């Protein structure tokens, strides 16, 4: 409704004239803005006739009630607003170019917090894991051979694997002159490997919001 | 309050500029503050828009004052009626918002892992340890097995009695590997949470979706009857904003800043030359966004005033060759005043754990001593 | 419009010109826009991730079974 | 407190300073030799502390990952009136800042800041073909008209910031339409331009003709750990 | 060691490929450059638009 | 083609059409046939195929 002292409708509005078989109202919105621009371009004078006999349109025992009813007959030659296009309405009336799209769409709540998959614990490529295993076996064989040159049989493999994981695992350390250097060099590789693995997971844990993608009804 | 011409004393940028102008052209000035605090706008009264010139603009136009030295913005409406000298300061509308303190999160240390995950690892340790004891006793103790499994997961050196059987050894190694995976996953998850845990982004200009879609939770306004009001009314794209600001439009440039500090407001849109000073002087506010109505100030004068030519020259010559830096760096620029750090959200959970263990330890020792008594 | 109304052509071209320059772009943004229109938010994945937990435990169970199998093989002799 | 508790528990059922030594080792990397106090309940205390060490270390490493995410910082001069420019021979002088000589910017600075112009003339008769923008790797600051400096900054491959804004510009002036003295066109043009500022003008026109690839940006940079 | 891992995590997290165009409002399109070659089909509705 | 990805948002939202000469008497029949058959039970059949 217009303000008691407003009188005429304020800017960005048009005089709504709700009519039936009196009060002044202001009608504004999307389609009204379209109507104003059409009048300015085409160059006619409009007169809103806000309907009250029904809804956007329906057929009752051969009678059209609503905006289509008014457009039908000769009561008002336009029905600007929210009017869908279908065969029945387009058969008795003459629509225009669709300025807004519509349809029977589906609304689905987005799945907040996508969870990392089961295989999210492997930032390393399959060749990355295989190469690490082969190097561990080669290093273990080198350590045992060096120790034999100057006991330990399976301890080297046990010790070699412990360093790559958390060091908190009991293990006998093979004493020697150069075998220790090999252990340290492997130990540095374990530290560098573990740091890289933990760093990657931090990048993998950063997920997004995933919404189920239906096929469209 | 007398409310009738109480003699005060003024000083500052504009007054300093006025004194310089008077000296260089022989004025004799008598400053006089506007009767009603208001910059000036065209109001409609009795179907006569031009009849109502509210604020200091009306005072100059009516005849009370023949010069309007003040931070008066230059725009079309005023330029049509009064004469504006060359700008003495270039500015533009900008948004001032309260600085958001970077608080932390993760009130508990166990947040990264769900309650089920903690239980799964808890029973996993027990099941793994018991199976190791059975394998060791098979010959292809429980206390030793429990100590070893617990120590490996917690990364402690209390481990003793390493498994001897090959089947036990392989199971233990895989158990240790699982321990590394769990701890590494926890740290990676925490790093992702901490990195992605930052305060809400600031407005960052008039193009922000928050401003373009006004909501009751956001209260941004300006000063009533100013150039900001005129700028928004003229535009048609900024249709939603004006209706929102018209609701909470304030009464002065000082009240609005106080509201922002008190949290009653959320975003003030005003001249950048003034907001940038308040942010610098007051260490609580930060101006965001980019200037979107770049204009200047001006010593407005009546259309027939003969001072226009020798004020405009005086501004260009004196003010903006050796003077602007002197004045600006003295009254505007001279006055001068990081990711969150875990403080007591992580420690509270961890500390309660340590204290909780100590009370349990005191109970365990009493129980242990009682058992040893018999 | 009314069936056969002459206004069909002038209005048809008028609307088609609006789609060219503004129309939905300008008007729909003013009247049919929301706070999070596009929205793209990164979420710190909680490590509940029973798929993630299941994978790690699945390997643990397989290793546990392998240890039992090797123990039986050694115990065979 | 934990160390005192462990020693007291051990005394109830040797170790004097070992508990403090062992307690500190767990909080850091466990790879440090230490004697483990054997006991019935003291071990439980060690494990509970060990869990606190694991939780603490994980939190500490996690935070550094958040701290290492830095940004691009541009030196914020005071706007041609900073102590760096005037009287440069007070602290470590900035890399020689020059400009195009035999112009208007040089004349203004010489007439207003003779001391700065004395040192500022190290390398800058006429021209220099404004190549200092491309050679802004051996000299720090460049002084010249702000209207073009903004354009070259925006249009440049990559981009470099300009220590200027609403303020921080020495002799801020504008671009005009030089009409004849007393011409009647002054008023109609004056109002016409003032209306352009209201709706489009710079906004529409400056974006078309005076815009670059990185007009604005704030790029997060993975801080290299050189960081002396 | 902790500093190294944190630095690596920051590098890995911030190390992602260049963002895609994401509409006609992207600065890359609004500021054409010789390094970007975007075109359409000759004599179509795109040319008229 | 699993090598290309479409980015951005539609910015010239329009439709296709079976254009005909201005005096063609098929316009009413064809327009009804599109609305009735194509876009009630047929569009999904054709588009999904
Ligand atoms: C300011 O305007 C006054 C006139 O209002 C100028 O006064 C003239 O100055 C010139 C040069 O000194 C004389 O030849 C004229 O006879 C003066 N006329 C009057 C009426 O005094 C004055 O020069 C101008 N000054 C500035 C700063 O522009
Ligand atoms: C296709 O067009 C034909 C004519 O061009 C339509 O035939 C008319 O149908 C109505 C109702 O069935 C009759 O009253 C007319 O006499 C028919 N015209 C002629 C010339 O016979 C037909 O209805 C149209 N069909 C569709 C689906 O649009
Ligand atoms: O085209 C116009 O007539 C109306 C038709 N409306 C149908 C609503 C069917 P429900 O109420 O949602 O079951 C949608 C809006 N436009
Ligand atoms: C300006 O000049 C007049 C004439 O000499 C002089 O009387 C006046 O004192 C000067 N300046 C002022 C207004 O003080």
């Amino acid at each position: 409704p217009a303000d008691p002292i407003s009188g005429t409708c304020i800017r960005d509005s048009v005089p709504c004239r709700s009519q039936l078989n009196p009060e002044k109202r202001c009608c504004k919105g999307f389609c009204i803005d379209i109507l104003k621009r059409l009048a300015h371009t085409i160059g006619f004078s409009y007169d809103l006739y806000l309907v009250t006999n029904g809804k956007h349109g329906k057929k009752i025992d051969g009678v059209w009630n609503g905006m289509i009813g008014e457009v039908f007959y000769q009561r008002a030659d336009m029905a600007i607003g929210s009017l869908t296009i279908n065969e029945e309405r387009s058969e008795i009336v003459d629509f225009s170019v669709p300025f807004v799209e519509t349809g029977i769409s589906v609304m689905v709540a987005r799945s907040n917090g996508t969870v990392s998959p089961s295989a999210f614990l492997e930032p390393y490529s399959p060749a990355v894991w295989v190469m690490m295993f082969v190097m561990c076996l080669t290093v273990v064989a080198v350590t045992v051979f060096i120790f034999e040159y100057l006991f330990t049989i399976g301890k080297s493999i046990w010790l070699l694997w412990a360093l790559v994981f958390n060091n908190s695992v009991p293990v006998e350390n093979p004493r020697g002159t150069t075998s220790k250097i090999m252990v340290l060099v492997w130990a540095f590789f374990a530290v560098i490997f573990l740091a890289s693995y933990t760093a990657n997971l931090a990048a993998f844990m950063i997920q997004e919001e995933y919404v189920d993608t239906v096929s469209g009804l | 309050s007398p409310r009738h011409t109480v003699p005060q004393c003024c000083y500052g940028f504009c007054i300093d500029l006025l004194i310089k102008l008077a000296r260089t052209m022989n004025f004799t000035y008598e400053v006089h503050l506007v009767a009603d605090g208001k910059f000036g706008t065209q109001e409609r009264v009795n179907n006569s828009n031009k009849k109502e010139w509210n604020g200091m603009m009306g005072e100059l136009l009516s005849g009370q004052a023949d010069m309007i030295v003040a931070p008066l913005t230059i725009n079309n409406e005023r330029a049509q009626y009064i004469e504006f000298s060359k700008p003495f300061k270039y500015q533009g509308l900008t948004i001032l918002v309260k600085k958001e303190i970077p608080r932390s999160t993760l009130d508990s240390f166990m947040q990264p892992f769900q309650s089920t995950l903690w239980l799964l690892v808890g029973l996993s340790v027990h099941v793994v340890a018991v199976m190791l004891y059975l394998l060791d006793r098979f010959s292809p103790t429980l206390s030793s097995a429990m100590w070893f499994s617990w120590g490996v997961l917690l990364n402690s050196g209390i481990g003793e009695g390493a498994p001897r059987s090959f089947s036990a050894r392989i199971l233990g190694m895989v158990w240790a590997g699982f321990a590394m995976i769990i701890v590494a996953s926890y740290t990676a998850n925490l790093a992702a949470f901490l990195v992605l845990d930052r305060p809400e982004e600031r407005i960052t200009g008039i193009n922000d979706p928050r401003l373009r879609n006004p909501s009751d939770k956001f209260i941004y306004a300006t000063v009533k009857q100013s150039s900001v009001d005129i700028y928004f009314r003229r535009q048609v794209e900024l249709s939603t904003m004006y209706r929102h600001m018209e609701k909470h439009n304030y009464e002065s440039a000082a009240e609005a800043i106080q509201a922002v500090r008190d949290n009653k407001l959320h975003a003030f849109i005003w001249d950048s030359a003034v907001l940038e000073f308040e942010a610098s002087q007051k260490c609580d506010l930060v101006t965001t966004g980019e200037l979107f109505f770049r204009s200047g100030f001006g010593i407005g004068m009546r259309k027939d005033s003969p001072w226009k030519q020798n004020v405009s020259l005086s501004i260009l010559k004196s003010h903006e060759n050796g003077f602007m830096e002197d004045l600006d760096k003295t009254w505007v620029r001279y006055q001068e005043c990081a990711p969150a750090t875990l403080t007591f959200e992580n420690m509270a959970g961890v500390f309660m754990l340590v204290a909780g263990g100590i009370v349990a330890g005191i109970f365990l020792i009493f129980i242990e001593i009682a058992y040893k008594r018999h | 419009l009314h069936k056969g109304s002459r206004w069909k052509r002038p209005i048809d071209l008028a609307l088609l010109q609006f789609l060219g320059d503004d129309e939905i772009e300008m008007l729909e943004r003013l009247w049919l826009s929301g706070i999070c229109h596009n929205d793209k938010i990164e979420v710190m994945s909680s490590k509940l991730d029973i798929d993630n937990m299941a994978g790690v435990f699945y390997m643990l169970l397989v290793a546990m079974g392998l240890s039992l199998l090797v123990f039986a093989w050694e115990h065979l002799v | 407190t934990v160390v005192a508790v462990t020693v007291f528990i051990f005394e109830y059922l040797f170790t004097i300073g070992k508990s403090i030594w062992l307690l500190w080792a767990l909080v850091f990397n466990n790879s440090v030799p230490v004697e483990n106090p054997r006991g019935t309940t003291s071990k439980i205390m060690v494990l509970v502390w060990a869990f606190f060490a694991v939780i603490f270390l994980a939190s500490y490493t996690a935070n550094l990952a958040a701290f290492m995410i830095q940004e691009e910082y541009v030196d914020t001069v005071s706007g041609l009136s900073d102590r760096k420019f005037q009287r440069p021979q007070e602290q470590y002088p900035p890399l020689k800042f020059g400009t195009v000589p035999n112009g208007s910017t040089e004349k203004n600075i010489r007439s207003n800041y003779p001391d700065m112009h004395s040192y500022m003339v190290r390398y800058n008769p006429r021209v220099e073909e404004a190549l200092t923008q491309l050679k802004a790797g051996k000299l720090d600051a460049f002084i010249y008209d702000a209207a073009v400096l903004n354009y070259m900054a925006r249009k440049d491959e990559g981009c470099k910031l300009v220590t200027i804004g609403s303020g921080k510009v020495f002799a801020t002036t504008g671009y005009g339409i030089a009409l004849h003295k007393g011409s009647r066109w002054k008023r109609p043009i004056d109002l016409a331009l003032l209306q352009f500022l209201g709706d489009d003008e710079i906004e529409m026109l400056e974006r078309l003709w005076l815009s670059g690839i990185c007009h604005n940006d704030k790029i997060e940079v993975m801080s290299s750990k050189l960081d002396i």
